[PDB]
RNA sequence: GCGCUGCUGCAGUUGAAACGCCCGUAGUUGGCCCCCCGCCGCCACGAGGAAACGGGAGCGCUCCAGGCAGGCCCGUUGGAC
């Protein structure tokens, strides 16, 4: 059955962006995906987005621009202690210099730079670079 | 398992704030009994050989008490194990020294010299009131000190000036917010601040929260708050009042003293 | 006329309780004197109970009942002190104690996961209780009442039979 | 409690040759024009919106100055739960914010049903709900889409736009 | 079919967008709950009494015109089954089933649908005990399915 | 060393390895939706609680392993954390 629907859409997303398409449809929105998708927005990333409500699960349509070269999701949301973040940028980021990743706190969805300006932790969502 | 209780101390299990060397050797003297515990408390011979450096050895020390050349409260003590605590007086008449055991911001004991104006008392923090024989209300203090008939204004936590010559209360100082306080344990020992809080938790530790005159604000447990006074201190402080620096500036005072 | 008729039927279960001669004891409260309830009025107080403290509350049931349970925290002679727990019923078969089932979490560090885990507490039910399997209980600390028990109900959350066992950490 | 409420108590008096209005809210618009909201109680709001066209020509035609529209007034509850200390309260979900915003808008243009709705999220400006109307009415309704877009910004931030579709 | 097939047919009704009733519509809601009424008294599965709703007096959708749904309007006139339909007809299709087999005992094929209906029947009366849809004594037993069907219906 | 015990991080057509198939309890996992209430997990801070070892500020035991010292006008010299 369905269960990550995040991963779902990123999936669609990397797929539609390898073989250069502009335009792309995911099924289930969620508030989390518009966070996401958000955050990638005011990153540059991915331009901009419409939702299409039908009152079942709405859908979402996006615009690329040949940017984005990988996204993805960490499934079981591990914590992340504020101290601990360098270590899992080094995993899993290309380069310290440029790369974002994802985390959820009881201050809101922000980046770990933003994180680690603020010297708390969280939980862990996704990465994109 | 012991069949009996404990006379020895090794020289790694002692307290910190001694400040025993590792080397010294393999045994530290062992306090007696008295008005302060182990843990709150330091051995008489410590202050006389290893701070004032006025013995090299336990027999000098020795030999001082027994010449009754050193004063605790106006009572000659003779025991090189002696307790001595917070808030104590310790007189030497043959080189007309006088000093009063406080604790220092780095949370060790030091030796503040005083005058005679105000070397004839000292402060209790009572801890408990209680029924004795006969119905007879008593109260007890933490260094042991137990007073018959108190007035019953009196409560707990409350402080007592008492005075050496005789052992009467003169005056004492309620508990509130707003009356300066000083930290005998903890993280915090040595700081001064004043009440501003005071919340108590049904079933466990009653909680105080003060702030230090520049602006800092601790939190501590109420067993360890011991009211020197109102607004002002009642007696003599150490040079600082209170105030514990950062590492940054500890390190520059070391730097220049260097 | 309210505190006669509690007095009048706190009078008989004395009196009907003489007659069950089956038991081989006459079970008492000990704070009150036997004699009071040869007094006609209605001067002096027939039933002893306490208030345990921490704000709970003491159920009419204990102040208006007619049983005699020394362990009971409200009318017996035992006192509540220490840590307040809270679970939900597994067993209720024995005269008048339970198990109580306790839920928690393990974390272990090399896999980055939890474990459920349960634990078995037993306790004293008071005959003011009405407990099923299922219902939510709060338990506080006593001394050693037996080999096993060192906890005592003090309050009753009914739950509805037929809904499904969950896992409720507490 | 005001000096339109005289005016239009007098209209409702002349249209029948039983109701009751709450109150009346009057919204600015860009241009000169003005908007009049009256506020209908939830339960006479379908006994309102029988003749809804009609009263609202007849109430334009006597007084100029300003468009007129009719919209119910519901409450808004800030808690799923209420804890009262005891058992448990429950907010039913027609007292939601969501809810009441949808019914708003539904309410605004009552003669028309939304075929669709929309909200853009571009790269730097605000997002805003764009909704799809009946090619049919098209020009029957065109000259009400900024009034519309006014009183909806008013009564709720959310900002909006209208097309055709 | 899914639960106990291997089919991935997506057969389904699509409701339209808008909540509204039809610009035709003539009824009020006292007059089509009066013919549920008749419909009901009649003995009739509330899924058939909607589909006659719908040819017959062309309503397309109940709750678009009353608000409320068929047998939330039922249980509103203290109409409607104890036994919720889609059971009733599980139980319905294991007791033919049992009366077939009991006819003759070397059919293999139906003693394999028959441990599928069951399993079916087990899981939603388990789902209805909860919720409190029906009574906590309720049980299902094979031997005794017919009578029950016959006093439940 | 060994990503040849694999949580990070193995393999399962042919090299070793997908139960003959279905139902099914315990167990594990479970779409979307209400901005503010209660509880559980989570993050941050704090209190309380031995040192030694480990890290770490300062000091020229001739250096070093080490130790908590030394000169003078010494933070109340220091042994901070
Ligand atoms: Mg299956
Ligand atoms: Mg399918
Ligand atoms: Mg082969
Ligand atoms: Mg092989």
């Amino acid at each position: 059955v369905r269960i990550n629907v995040l991963r779902d859409a990123l999936k669609s997303i990397c797929n539609a962006q390898r073989i250069g398409k502009k335009q792309v449809i995911v099924r289930p929105s969620s508030k989390v995906i518009i966070e996401f998708l958000q955050l990638m927005q005011k990153n540059g990333y991915i331009s901009d987005f419409a939702v299409v409500d039908n009152h079942r699960s709405n859908r979402i349509v996006v615009n690329l621009i040949g940017r984005l070269n990988k996204a993805g999701v960490i499934s079981p949301r591990f914590d992340i202690p504020a101290n601990d973040i360098e270590k899992w940028v080094v995993n899993l980021l290309p380069s310290r210099l440029f790369g974002h990743i994802i985390l959820t706190t009881s201050q809101g969805i922000m980046d770990h730079i933003e994180a680690q300006h603020r010297q708390i932790g969280g939980k862990v969502i996704g990465y994109f670079y | 398992m012991a069949r009996g209780v404990r006379k020895h101390l090794k020289r790694l299990n002692a307290p910190k704030h001694w400040l025993l060397d590792k080397m010294g050797g393999i045994w530290a003297p062992r306090p007696t009994n008295g008005p302060h515990g182990l843990r709150e408390c330091i051995p008489l011979i410590l202050i006389l050989r290893n701070r004032l450096h006025y013995a090299n050895t336990y027999a000098e020390t020795s030999m001082i008490l027994q010449d009754k050349n050193v004063l605790i409260d106006g009572k000659p003590r003779t025991d090189p194990t002696f307790p001595v605590g917070f808030m104590d007086v310790f007189e030497i008449p043959k080189v007309h020294k006088t000093f009063r055991v406080l604790y220092d911001v780095k949370g060790r004991f030091t030796l503040v010299p005083i005058q005679s104006n105000e070397a004839g008392f000292k402060l209790c923090r009572v801890q408990k009131i209680f029924l004795g024989d006969k119905g007879m209300p008593y109260l007890s203090t933490h260094d042991a000190r137990t007073i018959r008939f108190p007035h019953p204004d009196i409560k707990t936590n409350d402080t007592i000036k008492i005075n050496l010559k005789t052992g009467k209360i003169d005056e004492w100082y309620k508990f509130d917010i707003g009356k300066i306080v000083m930290v005998t344990g903890g993280r915090n020992c040595g700081r001064i601040g004043t009440i501003q809080a005071i919340d108590k938790h049904m079933g466990s530790y009653t909680m105080i929260r003060m702030k230090d005159t520049e602006g800092t604000e601790f939190l501590t447990r109420l067993c360890n708050v011991f009211v020197i006074g109102n607004d002002s201190p009642a007696v003599a402080i150490p040079t600082t009042k209170g105030i514990r620096p950062d590492i940054i500036k500890n390190r520059e005072l070391r730097l220049r003293s260097i | 006329r309210r505190a006669l008729e509690r007095a009048e039927t706190l009078r008989k279960a004395a009196y009907e309780m003489a007659e069950n001669q089956h038991e081989r004891a006459y079970h008492k409260q000990s704070q009150i004197f036997q004699g009071r309830f040869l007094r006609k009025d209605n001067a002096r107080c027939l039933r002893f109970y306490k208030s345990i403290g921490m704000g709970y509350h003491t159920p009419i049931t204990a102040i208006n009942g007619t049983y005699i349970d020394k362990k009971c925290p409200f009318t017996g002679n035992v006192s509540i002190r220490g840590r307040i727990l809270r679970g939900v019923v597994h067993s209720a078969k024995m005269q008048r104690s339970i198990i109580v089932r306790r839920d928690y979490l393990h974390f272990v560090q090399k896999y980055k996961r939890y474990e459920r885990r349960h634990k078995h507490v037993a306790a004293h039910l008071s005959p003011c209780f009405r407990v099923k399997e299922g219902d939510i209980v709060t338990i506080g600390e006593c001394r050693p009442l037996s080999k096993t028990i060192r906890f005592n109900v003090i309050k009753v959350e009914p739950v509805s039979e037929a809904a499904k066992k969950r896992f409720s950490p507490f | 409690l005001s000096e339109l409420e005289k005016q239009v108590a007098g209209t409702l008096l002349k249209l029948e040759d039983t109701l009751y209005i709450s109150s009346v809210k009057e919204i600015a618009v860009d241009g000169d024009k003005k908007a009049a909201v009256v506020y209908v109680p939830y339960p006479m709001l379908q006994s309102f919106q029988k003749n809804s066209e009609a009263l609202i020509l007849k109430l334009e035609k006597n007084h100029s100055g300003h468009r007129f529209i009719i919209v119910a007034n519901r409450t808004i509850m800030k808690n799923a739960y209420v804890f009262t200390g005891k058992k448990s309260i429950r907010r039913p979900r027609s007292r939601t914010m969501t809810s009441v915003y949808n019914c708003i808008l539904d309410d605004i243009c009552y003669p028309i049903h939304v075929i669709g709705k929309r909200t853009l999220y571009p790269a730097g400006s605000n997002p805003r709900l764009q909704v799809v109307l009946p090619k049919a009415v098209y020009n029957e309704v065109s000259e009400r889409t900024k009034t519309y877009s006014a009183v909806y910004k008013a009564l709720t931030e959310r900002d909006t736009e209208f097309i055709f579709m | 079919g899914r639960m106990h097939s291997k089919g991935k047919g997506i057969s389904r009704s699509a409701i339209p967008y808008t909540r509204a009733p039809a610009p035709w519509n003539k009824y009020t809601p006292e007059d089509v709950c009066e013919q549920i009424c008749k419909l009901a008294k009649k003995g009739t599965p509330p899924s058939r009494i909607g589909l006659i709703l719908r040819d017959q007096f062309a309503i397309g959708q109940v709750k678009n015109v009353t608000g409320s749904k068929i047998v939330r309007i039922l249980k509103a006139k203290g109409l409607a089954p104890e036994i919720p339909e889609d059971l009733y007809c599980m139980i319905k299709k294991a007791v033919a089933i049992r009366k077939h087999l009991e006819r003759s005992r070397r059919d293999k094929d139906s003693k394999f649908r028959l441990i599928l209906v069951e399993s079916r029947i087990h899981r939603l009366a388990r789902y209805y005990r909860q919720a409190r849809r029906l009574p906590p004594t309720f049980r299902y037993k094979s031997d005794q399915a017919a009578a029950l069907l016959a006093t439940y219906a």
